[PDB]
RNA sequence: AUCGAGAGGA
């Protein structure tokens, strides 16, 4: 019954592999697009108000139903024809269906002349669909019928197509809402503050947050104040509470003090009430409020209604926002006002602003949700306007003329395809890096670009906290995959199992705590607060219970069983504190658990059994959930687990840890992500490294996709010979970095031999690179239409002529065909033309406007793309085939953060050899080693020198006590070699032995996208820019160096000032003015004639030559525009 | 874009000589062999045959630099004797000892495939 | 030209060099050269600037030409040095038992620019003639500099008793007349502390010497680290069973004085000192018993490395890595810090889910009690995943503060 | 994508041995034994057989550009 | 002077003249590819 | 203060132990693309007049 | 029409090796040759013509690989060993190239190299000590050891000098190993013949 | 071509 030890590290990775046949890796993003639609869409067309509008007749326009098809494609005809996903990126179209919505428009006049007229499926907007979800016409299809649509099996989707482009929605981090988070800020006029972002839960409006917060001791005593939205002044509690309908002081203390029998509290909210006793009814505290607001009415009413509205709808509408809920808001604002004052009497801990149990994850589905409010709610104003200015007139109007479905449209296809995600007006107000292009570089690339998370602090942040790797972190996020550059600790990546919930209702857990014990919130005393446990769902406190132990078990029971708890239902019970707080909302990161019984895990062998047919008695994750052996426990919920690293924890011990166990990790190394479930022997290098490898795996070349063949992508490598690792991890089996490798294994030495591996460089085996070592192809697709906007110019392809063309450069165009595109197969160099585009002129009538190759290119046309784009003019896609050898200067790396350069390359003998003649396909600097501590490099090598002499594939995976270097070294000693991993070897030169034996075997090693050929740049008297008439930027604009303040700092530094002079004025942007002796402004000269004259002072005699930068003369005339006279005086 | 073919390692470029004998004014008796297209496989035969004779007082080789494909072969010898003749001598060597292990290679293939 | 890489610190980031026109497609640097640029051949680029007059030409030339730029007005003392397989290699090269034969030496001779074609007379003439590696770095040495130096491994209490002028360990570096008299050459004698062979080179003679200097250090040494050859493998990495055997009965030596000074905290039996609370005393008490046994088996882990060490090698010649390195990687990885203090409580009086509420145990608060060759435990993991990413951060952020 | 033809550190062809080296697995061997079955006694080989991953049977699932 | 194109989806020879909406004639498919070059491309098996 | 500027090149930086410290190993696309004016004088009339 | 670019096809082929056994001596390199592009003085002509019209997978291999020359021909087709691969093809797939085969050696590109390893070893017992062992006793034997098991290495030879060096020439398929151990000692005694050529030119012209 | 944004390199 009972898994053994022995048996355990196949059942925990038998568990994860049915998690991984489950779920994959993008199960976030198919989860939040397919809730969104399936529910936000509705939520958002039903939660809109009916348009009433009337001169006499009068008409509502209620939306009822939404109806979204599958993805089609509309071409000139009309024909609508199912499109597919591959379709769209060679097309340049946008992978969206049709949103058709219901609408529903009664005539009301008078004398109950009523009928409706039904507008079954109105087309309101087209959405673009992520790939793979429900909706998209790639859903449910098995691997034969995507390669029979020329998409790759692999290939895990979640990211949309707009225009063509992949764009991925990045994860969103946002403080959590409906919480009362109480901080303390150092500088400033509160001691302590507690807030709450407040927001009802369908979202209709943004979030209301609502501080209360205490005055900093130095006008007696501490004042607690409310600084309540639309208002621009602190109100005090009591005034608010008053406001509310509760003006007895004993009522307001019965709402915020549960225990009379704490003079503690009651004292530190005394200088509360005797602020506020003047005011002591509620109209008068209505008029307060209101005249404290930004709007004060001039007469009490309206300020009182103001007022009234406020404290209705903008003051806590997690709490509700209809009327008569004063009690539940005040049971609520007394409820934050207690937490603060436990805060400010030491009895609860100020909360932490980067706990994630504090945070939620702004998936696709919410994101678009954002959108789709925001769109829908102008498409609605826009018909509003339509059909106003139709009955004005007193007639009737056609409302699919008046639906305008460009809003929808549009809006969602500008926010994904550029980023900015807000209305395309507001692209200063709206927040860019959402829906970023897809990394096609390599799988991993594609798979943590899909798994990215985002916490949007700002990179211009010098605070380290939120770039910290906090410690709820802990199977939430891969701890090392991070960028290391500007933007550290910011982005992040999900760990392997985890899972970002998509979001729920909380009806069905409110109606059982109804029919449960528990008592609602309106109906109780205050005086049972006391010893009674709050029960919060989903922020908003719903009632009180009397035992929250068995109501815990109970609920936790019920969640286990798949009953009205669905899995994603977080459920914390605080104990020092009596809350127990439920949450369903979306955005909860969480991860599966192995639940545990009073020492014992409930995974008994039965169901590693059952799993291990899973392909035949279909078994799967979801019946491991259903029986309550797994469990999903967000980070808040973490906080109240005792967790077991591995069921040897739970073995009765000579000293027992814990004894008392919740949960078990199904396994520990699931606590890194995509990038660093590659590395091997992750825990036995420095973290740095680690962190740099996750960062490297994206830049290896490899084979980013399968159908790569008729993928028209801008750049692509594909790697000749990849391979997968002799030294691998058992998660790579879930990455499918077994189908898709990213690298060589290459027999790697570790010694310095002739010195051009030295600081970071590696010596390649040239006879190795000839035999396809480390080769790869380089793909570049060029686009190109011809528009004919207009009769005034059209564009057009075809092969150019000397006699009729103007801009044609002296280029020769014979590769082009008479159709103006270039054939496959053509080998074109720097500067060839691949397209030759003609455009009508108002070298006659037609001038050239061909497309070049990138300079410096040399490829070869893998092939030729025609097609019509959306509009429908002629588009070319035109792929260029480059074979990129490895050479001197070409960045290459280990899985260890051991990246360098091709330092030099020898053939195979002039490299050290083995007794058995092997040559080290690559030598590494020993040097590497020591300070970088990559011990992960030598085990590696090791196990891989073992691997090849045993043929296996070595075990690598992070936390592995079955796997120590003395087994590997046992072990590699049994095939007739140094257990340690040297063997002697012999000078390539000479044929001498070398006296110290080198540490050689194989290592899997990557050849990362940054070649050398892709850097290389020179410059010597090219194009210069407009404005300033100094060097282009770039290699592509054929761009100078930038000679910056830095480098003038430094040449003044060496007194070099003729070299400063010939960066700065000479080699930049050398130019001549004409000034005035008199006046010192730039004359106007004549050259042509000699003829010099300042109209300033009315003289032609007294004009001098002034050799400045252009750049200066430019800013002097820009101060001009400014009305400054700088004034260049020669004397 | 800069990949030198690989025959310039093997092949002399029109008017560039296979080997040019320099004096070496610092010691007496001392010459320098700049020999073009080749490498270690020639250098170190030749020095270490060069070594063998008692008549040279220093016999070393150098490659300047790995991507350039030339060695200098440095040759002392004592006065009665030359570096010209100490080298050629030194080639002859080489090339009676290759003769005769080719023979002896070709008896001992005679030998084995027969019995 | 001048070569430049950014960020451009000081004036030795831009440097005067002769163009060499060479086959591939990349900027081929001296080693040497590399520590002024802090450049290293991971991926970095540089930029090449060409003067275009005979003025600013000899101005180049006559300013800011690499061999002038030798000596740092910063701190007085040499701005490059020797460098990595050249460091370890002349450190393994100038010990007492390097003996060249004959062949081998006249190899060597052929690299020294400097050499004016007299074989010197071996060290060792019967029952066969040897040269020792002193013999030839002495050939390498410039005019007649003379230097006293010591290497990194000199014992501190072997100047006060005998064998002061003959020491047993062959550390004292002395050269005397340009000829390396005695002593292992190290980072304290090639690199870019003052004082140094290379800064009384320069100082003593020219530029243009200590230039030749430079590179006949870097050519002879490398073309005889072909025969010696150096690397690193596992077997560096691993200690005897008696060090293991030690380290971990520190460790739990350690471990239990933890738990006794947290058990002492419970009962109420410790009293602060002054100028701390008692919290923070307990800390430092914690703090020092675990620093003590990092420094205790760091300790244990060096004494037990051999002389045939690569890790020693490349500690002792300074060309790469610390003792500190040796012990993370042999014995013990030691307390992760996150903001100077042990790892916080970021869930509720818990630094991980796996632990018990309120424990201020090593293991509870991320002492890494493991070598990275025995490999972290999980907790362990994440602890030094959080370290490292402080240090992540505090090389990402200090940047833009420093360069304003 | 294919197997290489070449080892790429000694030269010895490994070529013809990808399809002896799938029936050598399907006929129960180990890919030890199959390695040595082969004559890849060299660990440069055995890791050219061992880790090699045929991408090229995942290519041939599509339709060509032309039938 | 034809410039035969092939169909995506249909894989059928088929000539389009310039000035005409890119259609194959067999099955309408809107995504063509030009055929190899008859130019005599010469590799060194390197 | 800072400005772009002809007459540059950048590329990766690679190891050369026979290069002196005073020498920097430049490819000759680099060379080819760079140039230096030279003024003409009987001196080197003849080498210019071959260049 | 594979799904293998040209360049892959062209560098696979490259790599196949050809039995040169006779005919490399015959050959000259297209340098020396005084003819065109090519003659069969010089180069060998191959022919590839491969359609897969039939349902399963159709093996491009070397056999496919037809020459004019019946001496130069892939070892694998010579008259088991299977043949090298050069391409898989789906029904429709279709290749059809014209390869020459050329004269030269490995230092221009690794596919002129005939050895698929060379085994080089001297002092197979550490009595010159030119590697020197920490440990001797962990280090394994060399298969042409002559010591008994309880002796790690064999006691210092100060008047050494490394003689008796043990060969393994293993051969890719191209000459025969013998025929290459014979091409190597007959090519390395021309390139010294040539250097004392120019050597007495040199002298000479002096 | 410009501008912006994003992703990256040292
Ligand atoms: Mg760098
Ligand atoms: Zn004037
Ligand atoms: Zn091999
Ligand atoms: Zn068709
Ligand atoms: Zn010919």
């Amino acid at each position: 019954d009972e898994i053994t030890p022995d048996l355990w590290q196949e059942a925990c990775w038998i568990v994860i592999s049915s998690y991984f046949d489950e779920k994959g890796l993008v199960r976030q993003q198919l989860d939040s697009f397919d809730e969104f639609i399936q529910m936000s869409v509705q939520r958002i067309v039903e939660d809109a108000p009916p348009i009433d509008l009337q001169a006499p007749p009068r008409y509502l326009l209620k939306f009822e139903q939404i109806y979204l098809s599958k993805p089609t494609h509309w071409e000139r005809d009309g024909a609508p024809s199912p499109m597919m996903p591959n379709e769209a990126r060679l097309r340049n179209l946008t992978y969206s269906a049709p949103l058709y919505v219901d609408i529903t428009k009664t005539v009301i006049k008078e004398g109950e002349e009523q009928l409706q007229t039904q507008h079954q499926k109105t087309f309101i907007g087209k959405i673009p669909i992520m790939l793979r979800s429900t909706y998209c016409l790639l859903n449910g299809l098995t691997d034969r019928d995507l390669c029979e649509l020329n998409e790759c099996p692999l290939d895990p989707g979640g990211y949309f197509i707009i225009n063509g482009s992949e764009k991925v929605l990045i994860a969103q981090e946002k403080m959590a809402t409906n919480t009362v988070y109480v901080f303390a800020k150092k500088d400033s006029k509160y001691a302590y503050t507690g807030e709450c972002r407040s927001c009802l839960e369908n979202s209709s409006r943004p979030t209301s947050t609502i501080w209360v917060s205490m005055l900093a001791r130095g006008a007696i005593g501490q004042r607690i104040v409310a600084t309540l939205p639309y208002i621009k002044q602190e109100v005090p509690i009591i005034i608010v509470f008053r406001a509310l309908g509760f003006v007895s002081d004993r009522d307001i203390l019965e709402h915020i003090i549960y225990d009379f029998e704490d003079p503690e509290m009651m004292e530190m909210v005394k200088p509360s009430l005797d602020e506020a006793f003047v005011i002591q009814e509620q109209n008068v505290a209505l008029n307060f409020i209101g005249s404290r607001g930004a709007k004060p009415g001039v007469t009490k009413e309206k300020r009182i209604k103001y007022a009234k509205e406020v404290l209705q709808k903008e003051m806590l509408p997690h709490v509700g926002v209809s009327d008569f809920c004063e009690t539940k808001k005040a049971y609520f604002l007394g409820y934050m006002v207690h937490r603060l004052l436990l805060a400010a009497l030491g009895r609860r801990e100020l909360d932490d602003r980067d706990h994630y149990g504090n945070k939620r994850l702004d998936l696709a589905g919410p994101l678009l949700a954002f959108l789709f409010r925001g769109m829908f709610k102008n498409l609605l104003k826009e018909v509003r306007i339509y059909a106003q200015k139709f009955i004005d007139r007193g007639k009737d109007f056609n409302l699919e003329l008046a639906i305008k479905t460009r809003i929808i449209s549009d809006g969602l296809k500008y926010s994904l395809a550029t980023g900015n995600w807000g209305d395309q007006k507001k692209a200063h107000q709206a927040r860019a890096g959402v829906s970023q292009v897809l990394n096609r570089l390599t799988f991993a690339s594609t798979l943590s670009h899909l798994r990215r998370l985002n916490s949007p602090i700002g990179r211009d942040g010098k605070l380290a906290k939120p770039r910290q790797l906090h410690n709820t972190l802990w199977g939430m996020v891969c701890p090392a995959e991070t960028p290391e550059g500007h933007a550290v600790g910011l982005v992040k990546n999900l760990a392997l199992m985890a899972y970002i919930s998509v979001g729920s209702q909380p009806s069905p857990i409110l109606e059982f705590l109804e029919e449960w014990s528990m008592e609602n919130l309106e109906e109780i005393s205050p005086a049972a607060i006391a010893d009674a446990t709050k029960i919060f769902v989903n922020g908003c406190w719903v009632g009180i219970h009397k035992d929250p132990e068995q109501l815990m078990n109970t609920l936790r029971k019920l969640r286990r069983q798949m009953d009205i708890i669905v899995s994603e239902v977080s459920m914390i019970r605080d104990i020092r504190e009596r809350e127990i707080r439920i949450y369903t909302d979306a955005g909860r990161i969480c991860r599966p658990l192995l639940i545990v019984e009073k020492q014992k895990l409930l995974l008994k062998k039965r169901h590693i059994d059952q799993l291990k047919e899973r392909e035949y008695n279909n078994y799967s994750w979801q019946d491991l959930v259903a029986s309550g052996v797994v469990e999903y426990i967000d980070t808040l919920e973490e906080e109240t687990v005792m967790l077991a690293m591995t069921p040897d924890d739970l073995q009765e011990k000579e000293v027992a840890y814990c004894s008392t166990y919740t949960h078990c990790e199904i396994h520990p190394s699931m606590i890194l992500g995509v990038c660093a479930s590659i590395i091997p022997f992750p825990d036995h290098n420095q973290s740095p490294r680690n962190t740099y490898q996750s960062a490297m795996g994206k830049q290896a070349m490899g084979v980013y996709i399968t159908n790569f063949h008729v993928r028209m992508d801008t750049l692509a490598h594909v790697l000749y010979y990849p391979q997968k690792p002799l030294v691998t991890t058992r998660s790579m089996e879930y990455l499918r970095f077994r189908e898709l490798p990213a690298g060589i294994n290459s027999i790697v030495a570790i010694a310095s031999y002739t010195g051009y591996n030295q600081e970071d460089s590696v010596i390649m085996n040239r006879s190795a690179v000839d035999r396809g070592f480390f080769r790869s192809v380089f793909y570049r697709s060029y686009k190109e239409q011809e528009s004919k906007k207009g009769f005034d110019q059209e564009e057009v392809f075809e092969k150019p002529t000397r006699e009729t063309c103007q801009g044609m450069r002296h280029a020769i165009y014979d590769k082009l065909d008479d159709d103006g595109l270039i054939a496959p197969g053509v080998r074109v160099s720097g500067d060839d033309v691949i397209i030759g585009k003609t455009v009508t002129l108002p070298r006659y009538t037609k001038r050239d406007c061909s497309t070049f190759l990138r300079t410096s290119e040399t490829g070869i046309v893998d092939q030729v793309m025609v097609t019509l784009n959306q509009e429908g003019y002629k588009f070319c896609k035109i792929r260029v085939r480059s074979v990129r050898i490895p050479q001197i200067g070409d960045k290459f790396a280990s899985r260890h953060g051991q990246k360098g350069t091709c330092g030099i390359q020898y053939r195979q003998e002039d490299m050290p050899f083995t007794c058995e003649g092997i040559t080290p396909d690559i030598i590494i600097n020993p040097h590497a080693i020591p300070s970088r501590m990559t011990i992960g490099h030598l085990i590696e090598c090791l196990q891989g020198k073992v691997s090849a002499n045993k043929g296996e594939i070595g075990d690598a995976t992070p936390f592995n006590d079955a796997v120590n270097v003395q087994k590997i070294s046992n072990l590699l000693s049994d095939y007739g070699y140094h257990l340690r991993g040297n063997e002697v070897l012999y000078n390539g030169f000479t044929g001498r032995k070398i006296t110290s034996q080198i540490f050689i075997g194989p290592t899997y090693y990557q050849r990362l996208k940054h070649m050398v050929d892709d850097k290389i740049h020179s410059r010597a008297r090219g194009p210069i820019q407009i404005l300033n008439r100094q060097p282009m930027e770039g290699r592509s604009r054929d761009g100078g160096l930038r000679f910056g303040e830095m480098e003038r700092d430094c040449q003044i530094a060496h007194g070099a000032a003729q070299f400063l002079r010939e960066r700065l004025f000479e080699a930049s942007d050398p130019y001549q003015v004409h000034v005035c002796n008199l006046c010192g402004i730039m004359a106007i000269a004549n050259t042509r004639t000699h003829t010099y004259e300042c109209r300033g002072c009315r003289n032609k005699t007294q004009i001098s030559l002034v050799r400045m930068p252009y750049a200066c003369k430019l800013l002097f005339q820009e101060l001009m525009s400014m009305s400054i006279a700088p004034r260049m005086m020669s004397v | 874009m800069n990949a030198p073919p690989a025959f310039e390692s093997f092949l002399l470029f029109e008017g560039e000589k296979k080997i040019t004998i320099n004096k070496d004014t610092k010691v007496p008796n001392a010459c320098l062999f700049t020999i073009n297209k080749e490498d270690h496989t020639l250098g170190n035969i030749i020095k270490s045959q060069l070594l063998k004779d008692p008549q040279v007082l220093f016999a070393g080789y150098k490659v300047p630099h790995p991507l350039e494909h030339k060695i200098i072969i440095r040759v002392q010898t004592t006065p009665d004797y030359s570096p010209q003749e100490a080298f050629t001598n030194a080639i002859t060597d080489l090339i009676s000892e290759l003769s005769l292990l080719e023979e002896r290679f070709r008896v001992a293939i005679k030998d084995k495939q027969e019995g | 030209v001048i070569f430049n890489r950014q960020p451009t610190l000081h004036k030795m980031s831009m440097m005067g060099h002769r163009v060499r026109i060479l086959p591939w497609s990349t900027f081929r640097l001296n080693l040497s050269v590399t520590t002024p640029y802090n450049a290293d051949f991971d991926g970095d680029e540089m930029n090449l600037h060409l003067p275009q007059s005979l003025e600013t030409r000899a101005e180049i030339q006559e300013l800011a030409m690499v061999p002038r730029m030798i000596v740092t007005p910063q701190s007085n003392r040499p701005v490059m040095g020797i460098v990595q397989d050249t460091l370890t290699a002349v450190r393994k090269f100038t010990k007492r038992d390097v003996f060249l034969e004959r062949g081998e030496v006249m190899n060597l001779l052929m690299f020294l620019s400097t050499w004016d074609g007299k074989v010197p007379q071996p060290a060792i003439l019967k029952p066969r003639p040897l040269w020792t590696g002193k013999q030839i770095f002495s050939l390498i040495i410039p005019g007649h500099i003379n230097c006293i130096r010591t290497h990194s491994t000199h014992p501190d209490d072997e100047d006060s008793g005998p064998y002061k002028h003959i020491s047993p360990g062959d550390t004292k570096v002395v050269v005397e007349n340009g000829e390396l008299i005695m002593g292992i050459l190290c980072k304290k004698s090639l690199g870019t502390s003052a004082g140094s062979l290379v800064h009384i080179s320069y100082l003593e003679m020219g530029h243009d010497i200590t230039r030749l200097f430079y590179s006949n250090i870097q050519t002879v040494i490398n073309n005889w680290l072909l025969i010696e050859g150096h690397t690193i493998g596992i077997g560096d990495s691993i200690a005897d069973s008696k060090t293991y055997q030690d380290i971990q009965n520190t460790i739990k030596k350690a471990k239990q004085d933890v738990i006794e000074v947290i058990e002492k905290a419970h009962n109420n039996e410790l009293e602060p000192t002054p100028g701390n609370t008692l919290r923070q005393t307990f800390e430092n008490q914690v703090n020092r018993i675990l620093n003590d046994a990092r420094d205790k088996t760091g300790s244990s882990a060096q004494k037990s490395l051999s002389e045939y060490n690569n890790f020693k090698s490349m500690v002792v010649s300074g060309a790469k890595g610390s003792k500190i390195n040796i012990s993370q990687v042999i014995a013990v990885v030691g307390q992760q810090n996150v903001e100077g203090k042990r790892i916080p409580f970021g869930f509720k009086h818990r630094t991980l889910p796996h632990f018990i509420k309120d424990d201020y145990g090593p293991e509870s608060r991320g002492f890494v009690e493991n070598s990275y060759l025995a490999g972290l435990t999980p907790t362990e993991f994440f602890f030094h995943a959080m370290g490292g990413r402080e240090g992540l951060i505090d090389t990402a952020v200090k940047t833009a503060e420093t360069g304003y | 994508m294919i197997i290489p033809v070449r080892c790429f550190t000694c030269g010895k062809i490994v070529g013809n041995k990808w399809e002896a080296y799938l029936g050598l697995l399907q006929a129960e061997y180990t890919e030890g034994d199959a390695l040595d079955a082969l004559g890849l006694k060299r660990y440069c080989c055995r890791r050219m057989l061992l880790a090699h991953v045929d991408l090229i049977e995942k290519l041939l699932n599509y339709a060509p550009l032309e039938k | 002077q034809p410039m035969i194109y092939i169909c995506g989806e249909c894989h059928t020879e088929n000539e389009i003249k310039s000035r005409d909406p890119i259609r194959c004639r067999e099955c309408g498919y809107r995504i063509m590819y030009k055929k190899r070059t008859k130019r005599l491309v010469v590799f060194d098996a390197r | 203060m800072g400005k772009r500027v002809d007459f540059s090149a950048r590329t990766v930086i690679t190891p050369d132990p026979n290069l002196s410290i005073d020498q920097v190993g430049v490819p000759r696309s680099i060379a080819a693309n760079m140039t230096f004016a030279e003024i003409v004088t009987p001196f080197n009339i003849d080498r210019l007049q071959e260049l | 029409s594979s799904v293998l670019h040209d360049e892959f096809i062209a560098h696979r082929l490259g790599l196949i090796p050809l039995t040169s056994d006779d005919i490399v001596d015959k050959l000259q390199y297209s340098r020396d040759c005084t003819c065109e592009e090519f003659c069969p003085e010089c180069s060998v002509e191959f022919t590839l013509d491969v359609r897969c019209n039939e349902d399963q997978t159709r093996h491009v291999t070397s056999r496919d690989l037809i020459s004019n020359s019946p001496r130069v021909i892939p070892v694998t087709s010579r008259n088991e060993q299977d043949d090298i691969l050069i391409v898989k093809l789906r029904k429709g797939q279709e290749l059809r190239l014209r390869a020459y085969a050329k004269k030269g050696f490995g230092k221009e590109h690794a596919k002129w190299n005939p050895t698929a390893g060379v085994a080089f070893e001297y002092d197979p017992d550490n009595a010159l000590r030119h590697t020197v062992y920490p440990k001797p006793e962990e280090w394994p034997k060399s298969e042409y050891s002559e010591l008994d098991e309880d002796e790690s290495q064999a006691p210092y030879d100060p008047n050494g000098k490394p003689e008796r060096f043990y060969y393994n020439v293993e051969s890719c398929g191209s000459l025969r190993p013998e025929t290459i151990v014979l091409s190597a000692l007959s090519g390395l005694k021309k390139k010294l013949s040539d250097l004392q050529t120019q050597l007495s030119h040199e002298i000479q012209s002096d």
